[PDB]
């Protein structure tokens, strides 16, 4: 495949025991060896594994790899902290051009925290944007864990979804995460309907705020 | 110190080129293979190609075969990747890395091995420099909860990144939260910089957020206060 | 030889910012009065509590054959190696297209020479022209400072004589 | 793995051991950092261990192999142990001797 | 088994002279300088003298410096300390102690290494 | 100085990381390494650390030694009761007549 296929997510509690998977073909893992690599945020990939199951001087003895077949696993016992990070596979590719294939990725969390429940803000439009022409409403979403929300704005109780914006999840300094989204809105459509509403949902628990204008 | 350190990263305009360059140290340069590896902003890595410790094999990623050219000169430790018929996709940290191994055999290929550098952004828009608008974000009573207040400012419309934001001159430093920018549709950037306050603070305080775009060499200083 | 530049491959000040150069001499190489050492070669020791991995390489540019001299210390005990190099495990290894040897280091107790129960050996190699040595260490390694470029000739030798010349 | 000589004279028995340009290489290939080679027959005994060094490509490899040899004279055993880098014997030669032979040099005709 | 005994040790009037002898046993003791070093109950350190394996280099503390002399004896492994001019707050545990490194480095220098013996007192009243 | 200067005493609970500080000068500290020696009651010094950061067998990596300027710092990580003790630093000094200095040591109890 041009891409080797990565779970997309994977979690462990701190002690704990993870594996993540990759699946390749005949041409690549097959045929040639997989490497495996440690990104942490804001900084360059850390290589970790080479010819499927060595470690560089610096990565510790509870990172292992291993194969069978076309697809390999990478095992870290002992699970820590600083382990949070994406973890990318790659192997070399005979097939068309030969090249080098990474995977997806995996983000891997050690949950560090009780879970909670998002504190969501709206903000409606100012007098200075809607005498701009403009229309914006701005939902600010905080200190939540685990960081993954889904935002769907409402007009009345219809989902509004043209002219939408939101930031992907982003850890904060408490280690608890944040994220925000703008719903564009023309000022003649602000002033026709009743409300507007920002609905946010964590972990199956949903957090909503409304607006209209008064 | 093994080292890597890239340049020549920066905006452009599709279909337009650019030449990145990488500078090792500490490792004998010519004697590995090099990799270009790249990463789109929140996205996965992508590799890009890999040349010969001698210049003499070249392999490229297919989306950018035929459009982009790696080489190197020894003599100056520098790698390059000759970047031409950019496309907006081609947005990305590009990274340079040493391969692997040393030894080229037949049955291990190639792969990128443990000495990365930091990286260098390459953006491709057809967005121009442009400063930003800045309203404020009134606490009212739909933003108040018991005991606190929240209030802020909306950072409208700018590009190229980045801006930066302060709160009352540097003074408020306590409850400031300046959240990471969208890319809209239409090529600007915008965030928001929430403070959260006592709800008491509202009335004697007043409440200017200070915002700053180098690009475009524009400042907006905008007071928020309570409405009335 | 028929003639050869002496010059200077790895410059002491310039050629080893990570590594301490200027705390290697010895009283066993003393001279007028003062502790000295080798003009020809220097003694590099770790750089505050660290000494990093070094890799250095000179490509020969002279046309014509370099003659290329290095030594090897063996500190007497795991703490004077500890004590110099900071590396337990440390080894220095040299390579050119023809020549290539690992070294590591001999710790023992032996008698003192001069004052030095340390022995250092030394080591030297022929680099032909366009060839590259390469150096790589993590202690006890005596650096080349300076080295001789040669020109070759045969069926000389050396005699032992006290008659003026 | 062992040879017993049973050719009813000298056998001339080669081998190799490869050194690796760097530690990385030599995991990758023998997986053991930490490998040697021993050869011995009851006349016979050495012990190779990789020489890993940084060193430029000659012939487009900055590996580099040594190349070893002994007699086994008749009805005698030699015997190989590795744990990397051992160019394994795979044909070898069984010797008749003559004194007074030798090599020349030269282009002229046969 | 690596040991150094000190010996000698005793209760002596001011102004008097005492010796003292350590015996070392388990290394080389010709290979290695050695030290002097007290200690005065409930007080800190205090060295006092190191000698050189060949005995061709001394150096001395100030506060016992013109009055003690150190010296050695290769062949019987044997350090020796001789006081003289004794005063009362010479009183003290003294220790011997081998050198740090076995070769001398002079950006280094001497100190005591991790052999010591366990110290025998002198009383100087 | 004649004597290295340490603060006299010094505490942490069990678990915690504590550092002793020894100042010289730049004829001792600031020219030669320093050694750290730890002393229990009514026995001999033992050696803990030797040319700055180094540790001799036996003794825990919990221990480090560090430096700035004439100064330098003794670190031990994950305080154990049994560490209590009085601790010396030493180091040659090659003003007036060439010497080894002690400092004056530091009593470390454990809460
Ligand atoms: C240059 O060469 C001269 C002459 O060989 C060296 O000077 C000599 O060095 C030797 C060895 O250290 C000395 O011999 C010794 O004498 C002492 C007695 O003081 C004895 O205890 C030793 O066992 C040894 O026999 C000699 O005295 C000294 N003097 C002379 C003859 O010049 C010098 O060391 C050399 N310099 C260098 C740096 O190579």
């Amino acid at each position: 495949q041009p891409v080797l296929t990565q779970p997309p997510s994977a979690s462990g509690s701190p002690g704990q025991r993870v594996t993540i998977s990759c699946s390749g073909s005949s041409s690549n893992i097959g045929s040639y060896t997989v490497n495996w690599y440690q990104q942490l945020p804001g900084t360059a990939p850390k290589l970790l594994i080479y010819s499927l199951n060595q470690r560089p001087s610096g990565v510790p003895d509870r990172f292992s790899g291993s194969k069978s077949g076309t697809s390999a696993s990478l095992a870290i016992s002992g699970l820590q902290s600083e382990d949070e990070a994406v973890y990318y596979c790659a192997a070399w590719d005979d097939s068309l051009s030969a090249h080098v294939v990474f995977g997806g990725g995996t983000k891997l969390t050690v949950l560090g925290q009780p879970k909670a429940a998002p504190s969501v803000t709206l903000f409606p439009p100012s007098s200075e944007e809607l005498q701009a022409n403009k229309a914006t409403l701005v939902c600010l979403i905080s200190d939540f864990y685990p960081g993954a929300v889904t935002v769907a704005w409402k007009a009345d109780s219809s989902p509004v979804k043209a002219g939408v914006e939101t930031t992907t999840p982003s850890k904060q300094s408490n280690n608890k995460y944040a994220a925000s989204s703008y719903l564009s809105l023309t000022p003649e459509q602000w002033k026709s309907h009743r409300s507007y509403s920002c609905q946010v949902t964590h972990e199956g628990s949903t957090v909503e705020k409304t607006v209209a204008p008064t | 110190q093994v080292q890597l350190v890239q340049s020549g990263g920066g905006v452009v305009q599709p279909r337009r080129s650019l030449r990145l360059s990488c500078a090792a140290s500490g490792f004998t340069f010519s004697s590995y293979a090099m990799h270009w590896v790249r990463q789109a902003p929140g996205k996965g890595l992508e590799w890009v190609a890999v040349i010969s410790y001698d210049g003499r094999n070249k392999y490229y990623a297919d989306s950018v075969k035929g459009r982009f050219t790696v080489s190197r000169d020894n003599s100056k430790n520098t790698l390059y990747l000759q970047m031409n018929s950019l496309r907006a996709e081609d947005t990305s940290v590009y990274y340079c890395a040493r391969e692997l191994l040393m030894d080229y055999y037949d049955h291990i290929g190639y792969s990128p091995g443990p000495t990365w550098g930091q990286g260098t952004l390459v953006t491709v828009s057809s967005a121009s420099t442009k400063g930003p608008s800045v309203f404020p974000l009134a606490p009212s009573s739909k933003s108040t909860s018991g005991g606190t207040a929240a209030l802020g400012c909306l950072v409208k419309d700018y590009f190229p990144e980045p801006v930066t934001v302060s709160w009352n001159s540097g003074a408020l430093t306590s409850g400031v939260h300046t959240f990471p920018a969208v890319l809209q549709s239409s090529g600007l950037y915008s965030l928001s910089s929430v403070v959260t306050v006592p709800s008491s603070s509202l009335g004697t305080q007043t409440y200017i957020c200070n915002v700053n775009h180098k690009p475009s060499n524009t400042k907006v200083d905008k007071r928020v206060e309570p409405k009335s | 030889v028929s003639s050869f530049e002496k010059f200077e491959i790895f410059p002491k000040t310039s050629s080893w910012p990570n590594h301490e150069t200027t705390k290697g001499v010895t009283a066993a190489c003393s001279y007028a009065g003062a502790s000295s050492f080798y003009r020809n070669l220097l003694w590099l020791t770790k750089k505050g509590s660290s000494y990093p991995k070094l890799s250095k390489s000179y490509v020969n540019n002279k046309g014509k054959e370099v003659l290329v001299l290095w030594g090897v210390h063996h500190p007497p005990t795991g703490t004077d190696q500890q004590s110099l190099y900071q590396n337990a495990d440390a080894y220095v290894s040299v390579g050119s297209s023809k020549y290539n040897r690992r070294f590591t280091p001999e710790i023992a107790a032996r008698p003192k020479v001069r004052d030095q129960a340390g022995r250092m050996n030394y080591y030297w190699t022929l680099l032909e022209p366009g060839d590259t040595i390469t150096f790589e260490a993590t202690g006890n390694l005596i650096a080349p400072w300076y080295a001789f470029a040669l020109n070759r000739g045969s069926g000389s030798g050396i005699i032992t004589s006290d008659a003026p010349v």
